[PDB]
């Protein structure tokens, strides 16, 4: 009985703790007997992914910020929802949220890679769909007899050629 | 994870010359511990 | 620098004899503080540890080895 | 993070601990020196900087007549005059941000605004 007499004096400290003090002491045993026996659900203390989501919960309560958890999980928000939650990113709190969303989208732009645009016009037409959006890029190639090669593609499918 | 700095906090552990020791034994946690995908795989991006 | 240099020494009266100098030197303490052994620093020196101990020093003294000048007198 | 040495003798000072009352104890091995700590820093690897893009300054800078001249202002002394640069270090990741100096104020500002 280690795990379920330790962790109910851990919500005995987390919650004697609080500036929300218990004279419904027995209200918060009860709360913190519901909370331990939602707890056991996941695992009964035969798995070990027990004591992570004990951890999520107890930091999550301890962590301040912020302080409100406590406040809204003594009026509220009831402990068998919170093992099924698995909301560690969602709470504590929202101004570390908008940070992870932003952080989020920065890191999935930064992933996206190289995407050179190839300025076209309608000077040439293609071979393949016969189409005057030619991908045109000029650049020099053979010896010192000859100007530059006038490289083509089309952009409208894909398809490359050259002039001569 | 959601304190507002990710600390670790480790310890060597048995039953005078420390700080070389660590100091390598930090050196070869840094340079060899996988952590997922698959080794000599290097950055990955997405075209459209 | 040992040429350009001359030797404005006031003397009982306030004399001021010029002496030319000749060269200049310089002295350094050594041995002041148990130096170690050309043998033993060449095995620290190969790749017998990976690093030396920080204290070997301190227990090469503590063990006597190679003491210092003043002990020795 | 620096490096103290024995005042008795100028020499690389170690970290070593005491064996019972549990303090660092920067002892000189070339002489029986000691001395306490002020924090438990010891070393410090440092693996990622972005630092070297400003100084290198000498008191007189527009001295040397290749740097360009401008007409933004110092915002200490108001003076037109300026002379403006950009950073000092050089990687590949390096900013187009921008160093201006002043003769009047003699005082080094930028022209970032986020
Ligand atoms: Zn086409
Ligand atoms: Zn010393
Ligand atoms: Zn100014």
């Amino acid at each position: 009985h280690k795990l379920r007499d330790q962790v109910l004096k851990a919500l005995y400290d987390v919650l004697a703790k609080e500036s929300e003090h218990p004279p419904q002491s027995i209200l918060h045993t009860a709360k913190a007997i519901e909370s331990e026996m939602n707890k056991v659900n996941n695992c009964d203390t035969n798995e070990a992914a027990y004591k992570a989501r004990y951890r999520i919960i107890y930091s999550n309560v301890i962590s301040k910020n912020n302080p409100d958890l406590k406040h809204k999980i003594a009026n509220g928000d009831i402990t068998p929802e919170f093992l099924a939650t698995c909301d560690a990113k969602d709470l504590a709190p929202a101004p570390l949220k908008q940070k992870i969303e932003e952080i989020a989208k920065q890191n999935l732009y930064n992933a996206q890679g190289a995407t050179i645009e190839r300025s076209v016009t309608d000077r040439f037409t293609c071979g393949k769909c016969k189409e005057k959006k030619v991908s045109y890029y000029q650049l020099q190639t053979r010896s010192a007899d000859e100007p530059l090669t006038t490289f083509c593609t089309c952009e409208a499918c894909g398809n490359r050629w050259k002039f001569s | 994870d959601n304190d507002e700095k990710l600390i670790i906090r480790c310890r060597v552990v048995r039953p005078a010359e420390e700080d070389h020791m660590l100091k390598k034994i930090e050196n070869t946690m840094l340079e060899n511990i996988t952590l997922r995908g698959v080794e000599n795989i290097e950055r990955v991006v997405m075209m459209k | 620098n040992s040429d350009s240099y001359v030797l404005l020494s006031v003397e009982d009266d306030g004399s001021f004899t010029m002496i030319p100098a000749d060269k200049v030197y310089k002295f350094t303490a050594r041995n002041k503080y148990a130096t170690l052994t050309i043998d033993e620093a060449e095995k620290r020196m190969d790749k017998k540890s990976g690093e030396v101990p920080r204290w070997l020093m301190k227990h090469l003294d503590n063990i006597g080895t190679t003491t210092t000048r003043y002990d020795r007198t | 993070t620096t490096f103290r040495f024995c005042r008795d003798c100028n020499n690389m000072l170690y970290p070593r601990e005491d064996k019972e009352n549990n303090r660092l104890l920067f002892e000189c091995r070339t002489c029986s020196y000691v001395e306490e700590a002020g924090s438990p820093l010891v070393y410090r690897h440092e693996l990622i900087t972005n630092i070297g893009e400003t100084a290198g300054v000498v008191q007189d800078i527009g001295s040397d007549p290749t740097l360009p001249r401008s007409d933004r202002e110092c915002p200490k002394c108001h003076s037109r005059e300026n002379v403006f640069f950009q950073s000092q270090q050089r990687r590949k990741d390096t900013s187009m941000v921008l160093f201006f100096v002043c003769l009047s104020c003699s005082h080094i500002f930028t022209s970032d605004q986020k």
